[PDB]
This record gives C-alpha cells, structure tokens and sequence, in this order.
C-alpha cells in the first residue's frame, strides 16, 4: 500500500459534522479531538455527501462491473432503475382504487426489499481434517447474506438461457419477481435452506 | 398547480405564460404528432398519461414571428440552435403545435439525420439515374404526412399529369391524396411521390390556396455527408439522394405563402464533434450559404423560474420518488448535476 | 495540380447575391418598382449586414456575432 | 509482404445455396452472358431461365443445383472485378465448400469454364444416380460441451443393424463450424438421432433438404464416372492458394488435384480446418477482406461462428440485385 499504516479512512457523512458539541458524549468527544491529529486519507472516487448517495446500489453496480468499466455498469443500473419505476407506474395505472394503495412505485424501496427477500439466513461451510471436506451448517454473517444475494442476482441475470434480452429488462423482472416472494432466486435461497436442514447432524460445530 | 396552464391553445401563449405546461390532447398528439416529439418524451407521454410541454421563450419568440409573417414576401428560414439537450426539438414541435391548429399545411420532417446514414435499401431513380431512392425511408414519412394533413389531400389537387409507369398515371386534377397513396401501397414509387408533393406544396402555396409551414429538424444533414455507400464501397453525396435533393429546394425562399422553421442538432450528425452547436459550425460553408439570409434563435438552459417548474411538474406527477428529492437539498443537486440543462434533468430525475 | 485558397469577400458573393434576390422579391410584393441594385445595396442596412457576414465568416463564430447576424437579417427582413 | 487488409480471400458456396432469381444483377455486368451461352452450348439445356425463374423444385433437384451454383459463382466473380479490379488483383486464398471447389480451381486458372463445367455436371448426374441407387439423407446438428458425435453415430447403427440392414452407414459428413456437424447416412439413423437428441445432448436438429448422403461411402458408386471426367481435363499449377477439402490444406502440386477432386465425394468436407488455416493468426494481427463470390451468405455465417475477427471484413457479392444499372 502506497498510505502509511499512519492514515486513517476519511469519514464521509455530513450530518456526523454537524451533530452539536452539547450532544457529543465525553467518549464522542474524545474521538472526535483524536481524529484532529490523525492523517487522513484521500476520499475515493466514488461515494459522496449527495443525499441521493446509497452504498447498497454502489456496491451493486460495482458487482456488475467487468474490466473496469464503470460507466456502463452505472448505465445499466440507471436503465433497471428507470425500467423498475415505468413498470410499476404501468400498473398503478391500470389498478382499481383500492389496488393502487398496494402498488410501490419507488425503485429504491423495490431494490432493497428485493434484495432482502433473497438474503440466506444458514449456508454450508466445508472443514478439513481426515482427507475428507466435511459440510457443516452455519448461520451465514450479515455481510455474507447480503453479498450472497447481490451475487445470486447477478448470475442469475447473467445467464445464458436469456438469448438477446437486454440486461437491464432481465434484472428489472427479477427484481420486481423477488419483490413478490417467487423468482429462481428465491428458490436458490429455498435449496441452501433446504440442504443445511438436510445436513442437521454436524449443526453444533460452532468454530468453523 | 402553479407549473400548469389552463391556457392549452398555442395562438394565446404570451410572455406571462412563460415556464408553464400546457397539455396537448391525445387527438392533437395523434394527428399534428405521429411522428415529431423526442423519442425519451413519448415515454413521458406514456408514463404521464399525458403530454404537456413548458413554454418558453425561444417558442414565443419563434411564435411572435409566426403571427407577423406576410404572406406576400418570400418564406422567412427561422434556424433554432442551441447546445445539446436545451429544448430546441420540442420549441419547434411548440409552433408546428401552433400552426397545425391555424389549418396552416405541415411539412414536417421530424429528423433528417436518418436520410444520410443506415440505409439498407438503396436504389437508383427511374426518373433520374444520376440520384438514388430511399423507398422505407419516403415511404415511412407519406404515411404520417397523411396522418397529419387528411383533410387537404382531398382539397389540393395536382396541376400536372404524373406518370408512374406505361400502365399507371395520375392524371390532372386528381386530388393529392392519390398521389401519396400511390406512394403508400408501391414503395418503388415512393420517393418519387415525395417529391411530387413537395413540388406541388411549394406551388400551390404561392397561388395562395393554404399556407405551409417546412419545419424540418436536424437541418444541418442536408449540407454535409453521408455515411451511405455504393457497391464499390465509394461515398454517396447527400445531393445524389433524391429525397434530399428535394428537400433543399423547399429551404430555399423562392416561395411565399408559408414559413420555413427547422432546428438544428449535433445529435445523430455525421462528422461533427460533441460541442458543435452554433450554426455555421454545424450547417459548414455550404449549408449556411443555402439558408443565408435567416433568422437564428437561441435556446438555453433552464432558467430558474423554468426549472423549478420543471421540478414541481414532475413532482406533481409524482415522478420522483427519492424522500430527498421534493427537499430543498435535493432540487440544488439536481440543479448541479444537470446545470439546468433540460435533457440531462429529465435523464437524472427518470431514475429517482 | 495546384490548389488555391482565400478570405471572404462579400462582393461577388452567395449572400450578395441572396440579399439582393430577397429585396427585389420584397420590392414586387410591395408592388415598388425599384431594381437598381446599386440603389439597394447601398443603404445602410446593407452595410451592417455584409459587415455581420464579413465578420462570420473571416473571424470567430460566436453568439455575439451570431446575434450581430440576427439583428442585421431582421432589419433587412423587415421582422420585428 | 502486404498488410493483411490489403489483400483479399474468395470464398465459394455449394450445395444448398440455389435460390429462384439467381443471375439477375449479374446478366448486364461485363462477360457473363457468354458464360451462360457457354453453359448452354455444355449442359444441352437454358441454364439461364431455371436460374432467373424456375420452380424452385427443378432448381432443388441435384442435376441442376451444382451447375447452376458453378455458373453463378464465375459470375459473381466477373462482377467483382468489374466493381473493384484491386480486389480481384489482391488475392491470396481461395476455397469452395462442396461444388464451389471445382469454381475456385476455374478462378484459379488450373482449370477451364467448358471442362469444370462437363466434370461437375457428371459429377452432379452420377451423384444423383447413387442417391437413387440406396436412400440415404442429411441432417444438421448443432451440440453442446456434452454431446458426443462418434457416440451418436455408433447408436445411430446400432439401431439399424437391429433392424437388419448391410454394413449401415452414419457418419459425421461435415464440419463447419464448432460444435455444430452434419451427419450423413441411412433415414432411419437421422431419424433415431431426431428422437435422441435429448439423449445425446444436441440443442438444435435439422434435416437438410438433399437427395442423398454427400461426403459419405454411400457415394462411391459415383467415383467412377467424375474420375473418367477428369483424366481428359489437364489440370495446370493453381495461380492462387487454392484449399482443399479433403485435407483442408493448400493444393501443392497439380499432379494431385485429380484424385483429391474425386476423394472429396467420398469424404467429409473439412471446412472449418481451411478456415483455421486461412485465417488462424496470433491475437492482434489484421485479417485479410474477405467475399463470398456466389449466392446467399452462408459462408458469411459460418465464418462469423469460426472466426468473429475475420468475419468482420466480411462482404458478400449480391447476385440478386445490383444497385446501379451498368
Ligand atoms: N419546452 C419543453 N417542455 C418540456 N420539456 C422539455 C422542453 N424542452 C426540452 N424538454 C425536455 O428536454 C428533453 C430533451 O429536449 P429536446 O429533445 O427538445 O432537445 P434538443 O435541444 O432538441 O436536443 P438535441 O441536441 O439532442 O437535438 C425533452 O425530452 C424533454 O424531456
Ligand atoms: N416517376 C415520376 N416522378 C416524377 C414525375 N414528376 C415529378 N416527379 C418526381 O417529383 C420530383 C419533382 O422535382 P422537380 O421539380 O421536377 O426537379 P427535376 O426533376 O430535377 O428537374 C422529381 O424529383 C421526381 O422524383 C413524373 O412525371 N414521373
Ligand atoms: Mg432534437
């Protein structure tokens, strides 16, 4: 690394700054004089102070990056962005008065829940000893659920059965599908369930 | 509802009604527009349930003209420019809006960047072997100047005999609409039922039977090049094309009786780089000896007053839906990011 | 196979001739009877129009000079 | 040493290329009425008409497809050059596919138009005669990483030697293009790999609509008869790497072309190995242009599938139209 271990990662939310000094804690207070002294390192390009900032869709388009190219992965997250939110008003449109009330039409709100739908909550983890891997259950960490999805939905937008249909169509119907509870990733989320109750009898290793 | 006008009739549009929507019906949007409005604002259109477009000054200019022509003098070229994405497109689809409802004649030719590039049927002209066809392409456009001017077809008849082939003739006096029909059902006869119109369209004006307007967008094709090839792979001159060698004579102010209003655009031009927008740049030496004398309009940004009601018509549409967007916060970033640039505030606000 | 380039000059020119096709126009339709084209090429509004041209065409585009341009058309024009 | 790009492939089709309208767009360029004049003074009937309007039926059957593919292909040739002489002058390669070798050799000038054409319509005639003689068939087949052909054709006889029938044949006839083959042989073969093809993992299957097995055994008895055609011809050095079918390399001598034109009908057609060798280069080095003299655009497509970067100085010579009327 071309930083010294001395640098520190920048803090880059700004309503954290403006939080009065009668509100900051003896301990909010001492870390705020000790951040005074360190070095800090340059803000990558990237996130900002925008309010329409959101780490989870970044971290997305940074999933669907392929060599480096960013701006078309920004461009086809917007273009299922805008699909999603057409789509939806598509059918607010056509619903009755007192369908309307259940229609979501934020893009946003449609991705996270999404998103969360297909979160596993127990994955395998394989152990060595003995010559033989051994597939233990294990309740999966936060990060790893939610990388887990993110993954799930992407390969499975990214398969071949989809001849020629554009990438943004695809994700946008996957996603307003795992909105509803149905989708093959779902039932991706289903099958690792499925196949860590059928695995019940290594289920107390607790030091993978 | 302070971003609308309960004024939807383009012959009272004045100065109090600027940075206002207006909406268009859907029977005018589907008689004067079959053809004209942006590709990304017929998805509005669709998505709105509805299709109102701001006024502005650019239009009301363009308008206030319109109102004061003499009809007598020779037609008046009016050349809407401005940098890309400032609403020049839609200020002209404003006074086609305007005209068609006036039972002026419209000539509307929505982009003319799609006759010089990606043409797959090429052929040579019977009637002039030294030109060469575009049959989808003349055809495609009858059907909707059809769609727009049903009711003259019937009214305006020829003053010729037009002979399409030893079995087949239009003879005088028929109405034009048979000519455009012979273009509608034959394609090969296509491009040449264009021209014919456009021939008799520019003649009949000047007798005084009706008023036409020309408002052809993307103008600056008509003076440049061409990305079209021959067989031996050389270069076809945009003047070889017969719908584009009759489109020129009608720039040309040697008819009165109508207007000639077109817009220029650096989008879909060939051989011109991202930030040419003022007209000699984008006409070339050609192109602005042609249209010399004109009157060019500028079109701009958004102004304050026209982006907060840009904002505010969209979020009575509910169309953006971010929490922070309908802040005060959210409207100065996205008047940062777009710098009230029309097209790119419709691009950022389409996926909030 | 020799080639040759120059400035612009207005005399002689695409837009003289233009201007002067457009006002005999104007002049018939106003039913005047005035053809001398020297008559009409040396007024005023004619100065500043070959002057807006000269200067488009030698010099920088800009807007100010397009607007130049514009001003000088709509006098010519007769559009207010 | 030219740049490659400078320099330009000839590709000619074969069998299944016949379409009604052939020759049309061609007629007024330069040299190829007497061509057809010449075909008729050969053949003994108007070549012309079938090819511009014809039934599609009679231009289907196998006596008429390969003559009139021949005639077509010399055409387009003479249309090239009239268009573009560079293109014509530039040549480094050259190949046919089944019939539209015996044309590369006539553009290659190691043969003449008068004896290629006599040697292909009794090639043509006595094919037919084989495929009369014992029904055989074709079929196209497109597979996956998990299919296995040599597999599939021992099955494929396994079938019909239950039912009883001697030494049945199915064997892969033609390679094209990857994974993608066309078996030749016994109805009842092709058939049973219709019906197995989930079986033996084949996404797509397609009988082609041909007389009999081409490239295959069954063949033989028509070795004799284009083999006598070809001891009168006096076949001369190729002027252009011309590639062979059989081998799917350059022919060398002129002392060989005989019996490798006759090993061709008994043999599969190695196509995508001439690709490979015409157009196999390291990862940034230009291709050559390359045109399709001849109808339809097949080659086009099965170029695209074995080589993407050449295919993308890829044009066709077109034989139904032509845009200015010369
Ligand atoms: N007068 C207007 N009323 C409403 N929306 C407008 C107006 N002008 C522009 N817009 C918005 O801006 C978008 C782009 O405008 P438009 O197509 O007219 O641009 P343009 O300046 O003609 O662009 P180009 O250089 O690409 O031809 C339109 O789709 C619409 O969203
Ligand atoms: N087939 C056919 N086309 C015609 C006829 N008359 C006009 N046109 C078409 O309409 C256009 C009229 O343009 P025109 O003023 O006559 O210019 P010009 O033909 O080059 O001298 C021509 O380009 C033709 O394509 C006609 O009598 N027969
Ligand atoms: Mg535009």
């Amino acid at each position: 690394s071309r930083y010294s271990p001395e640098f520190k990662d920048p803090l880059i939310d700004k309503e954290y700054y403006r939080k009065p000094v009668e509100e900051l804690t003896e301990e909010e207070k001492y870390v705020r004089e000790l951040k005074k002294t360190q070095l800090i390192k340059a803000a990558p390009a990237g996130k900002t102070s925008s309010v329409f900032e959101d780490p989870v869709i970044s971290k997305f388009t940074n999933m669907m990056m392929i060599g480096g190219n960013k701006v078309l992965a920004r461009s086809l997250m917007i273009q299922t962005l805008e699909a999603v939110k057409r789509k939806q008003f598509e059918k607010y449109h056509a619903a009755s008065a007192e369908e309307q009330a259940t229609i979501e039409r934020n893009p946003y709100t449609i991705f996270h829940q999404a998103l969360k739908n297909c979160e596993p909550m127990i994955g395998l983890v394989p152990i060595l000893k003995g010559g033989r891997f051994y597939q233990v259950p294990v309740p999966l960490p936060d990060r790893r659920r939610r990388f887990l999805a993110m993954k799930w939905m992407i390969t499975e937008c990214r398969d071949k059965k989809h001849q020629r249909t554009l990438m943004p169509e695809k994700l946008s119907h996957k996603l307003l599908e795992a909105f509803h509870n149905q989708g093959p990733v779902i039932k991706r989320k289903h099958d690792l369930h499925k196949m860590a109750e059928a695995n019940r009898a290594l289920a107390h290793y607790r030091w993978w | 509802a302070i971003s609308r006008t309960n004024e939807n009739d383009p012959a009272k549009h004045g100065d109090q009604h600027e940075g206002q929507h207006y909406n268009i019906s859907p029977q005018d949007l589907e008689t004067v527009f079959p053809h004209g409005l942006p590709p990304r604002f017929v998805m509005q259109v669709k998505t709105f349930s509805e299709a109102c477009l701001m006024v502005r000054k650019p239009a009301l200019e363009l308008l206030h003209y319109l109102k004061n022509t003499s009809f007598a003098y020779p037609a008046i070229r009016y050349l809407l420019y401005g940098e890309k994405g400032t609403g020049k497109t839609l200020s002209l689809c404003h006074v086609i809006h305007f005209c068609a409802k006036q039972d002026w004649l419209i000539l509307h030719i929505p982009d003319a960047h799609l006759w010089v590039k990606n043409c797959r049927d090429l052929l040579q002209s019977s009637y002039n072997k030294q030109r060469f066809d575009q049959p989808l392409e003349a055809s495609t456009w009858l059907k909707n100047f059809k769609t727009t001017n049903e009711r003259f077809l019937n009214q305006i008849k020829v003053q010729e005999k037009y002979v399409w082939n030893k079995r087949e003739s239009t003879e005088k006096g028929s109405p034009l609409g048979e000519v455009v029909e012979q273009g509608i059902t034959r394609v090969r006869n296509a491009t040449d039922a264009v021209g014919i119109v456009l021939k008799e369209l520019k003649r009949q004006s000047s007798l005084g039977m009706f008023h036409l307007l020309v408002a052809v967008d993307g103008i600056n094709a008509l003076w440049g090049r061409t990305t079209l090839k021959r067989e031996d792979k050389s270069p076809i001159a945009p003047e070889e094309l017969a719908l584009v060698h009759n489109l020129r004579k009608m720039m040309k102010n040697d008819w009165h009786g109508g207007a000639i209003v077109s817009a220029l655009s650096q989008t879909g031009s060939l051989f011109k780089p991202r930030k040419a927008y003022l007209p000699q740049e984008l006409l070339g030496k050609e192109g602005f000896d042609a249209l010399d004398p004109f009157i060019p309009i500028l079109v701009s940004n958004y102004n304050p007053k026209e982006f907060e009601s840009c904002i505010q018509y969209y979020l009575e549409n509910n169309w953006l839906q971010h929490e922070k967007a309908p802040t005060e916060e959210g409207k100065k970033e996205l008047l940062f990011l777009s710098n009230a640039n029309p097209s790119l505030l419709e691009r950022h606000c389409a996926y909030l | 196979t020799e080639a040759d380039m120059e400035e612009y000059i207005w005399e002689n020119s695409s837009s003289e001739r233009n201007i002067l096709e457009t006002l005999l126009q104007m002049k018939a339709a106003e039913k005047n009877m005035e053809i001398n084209k020297e008559e009409l090429l040396g007024t005023k509004e004619i100065e500043e129009y070959k002057k807006s041209v000269v200067s488009l065409k030698n010099e920088e585009e800009n807007e100010n000079s397009i607007s130049q341009y514009k001003e000088s058309v709509k006098r010519l024009l007769n559009v207010t | 040493r030219r740049m490659p790009g400078q320099c330009s492939v000839l590709l000619f089709p074969g069998q299944g290329s016949q379409v009604v309208g052939m020759g049309r767009g061609l007629l007024n360029y330069p040299r190829v009425r007497e061509l057809y004049a010449a075909a008729r003074r050969v053949l003994g009937y108007d070549l012309l008409e079938l090819s511009l309007h014809g039934p599609q039926e009679t231009l289907d059957r196998t006596v008429h497809c390969q003559p009139a593919i021949f005639v077509a292909s010399l055409a387009a040739v003479e249309k090239l050059h009239h268009l573009q002489p560079s293109v014509i002058e530039n040549c480094v390669a050259a190949a046919g596919f089944s019939v539209g070798e015996f044309a590369a050799l006539v553009f290659a000038g190691a043969m003449e138009f008068a004896e290629g054409l006599y040697a292909v319509k009794i090639r043509a005639e006595a094919m037919q005669e084989a495929s009369e003689a014992v029904p055989s068939g074709m079929l196209s087949v497109l597979g996956q990483p998990q299919s296995k052909f040599n597999f599939a054709c021992l099955e494929a006889r396994e079938h019909c030697k239950s039912l009883g029938i001697e030494n049945p044949v199915c064997e892969v006839s033609n390679y094209l293009f990857p994974d993608c083959r066309v078996i030749s042989g016994h109805q009842e073969a092709l058939r049973f790999l219709q019906k197995n093809s989930s079986k033996f993992h084949f996404r797509r299957t397609r009988m082609l609509p041909v007389s009999g097995a081409f490239h295959t055994r069954l063949m033989e008895p028509a070795v004799e008869p284009l083999t006598q055609a070809l001891k009168a011809v006096d076949i001369k050095k190729p002027l252009v790497s011309v590639y062979s079918n059989v081998h799917a390399h350059r022919y060398r001598h002129p002392g060989h072309i005989h019996k490798l034109l006759a090993q061709q009908l008994v043999s599969p057609v190695k196509w995508e190995q001439t690709m490979h060798a015409i157009y196999e280069r390291k990862k940034g080095r230009g291709f050559p242009q390359t045109f399709e003299v001849g109808p339809g655009r097949q080659l086009g497509a099965i170029l695209k599938s074995c080589n993407m970067q050449a295919w993308k100085s890829y044009s066709a010579v077109d034989v139904l139209q032509t845009l200015e009327h010369v």
